[PDB]
């Protein structure tokens, strides 16, 4: 505990996906 | 010879999609309300509780890929990889 | 609720079965091919065919790599296990 949007937008650029 | 843990998982993951997202309007996708509801009920221990619509508005936002204004099970998965990632630096 | 979720253990379980297999040779925190093929083949033998093949496995891991570093690691994974995850789900409405 605990995450957030913070957090979660964080690792949104990190990866995309090679889908 | 008997489905795994990891099997077991990755179909758990399409129950809880369509347990919420066979509530309201397409039966396929989840909707704002069917996500905040999903978050709010089924990841309350790896999520902050959702009770603003501003913060509704900016996951669907980050989530919706293909802007529809709604998540289907694809933009759903990523949206499990983003939160398991953020779960593995913290353990 | 308060008792962790079905979603919730699963993702869990995503975690475990990684460090189950990435901890066995070299770098405990990223799996080689020999430590993929392992994963697959014990893991995953209802999804994908059995791997038998050097070929398959240096072909599935240059997919995979998306740093470019040659091996598999959290991140990474889980962007396999969505698209296997993906694929069974249109195998069941199709
Ligand atoms: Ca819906
Ligand atoms: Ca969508
Ligand atoms: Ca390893
Ligand atoms: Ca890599």
């Amino acid at each position: 505990a605990m995450a957030a949007t913070y957090s979660a937008l964080n690792s949104s650029k990190p990866t995309p996906q090679l889908k | 010879s008997h489905m795994s843990e990891l099997e077991k998982a990755m179909v758990a993951l399409i129950d809880v999609f369509h347990q919420y997202s066979g509530r309201e309007g397409d039966k396929h996708k989840l909707k704002k309300s069917e996500l905040k509801e999903l978050i709010n009920n089924e990841l309350s221990h790896f999520l902050e509780e959702i009770k603003e619509q501003e913060v509704v508005d900016k996951v669907m936002e980050t989530l919706d890929n293909d802007g529809d204004g709604e998540c289907d099970f694809q933009e759903f998965m990523a949206f499990v990889a983003m939160v398991t990632t953020a779960c593995h630096e913290f353990f």
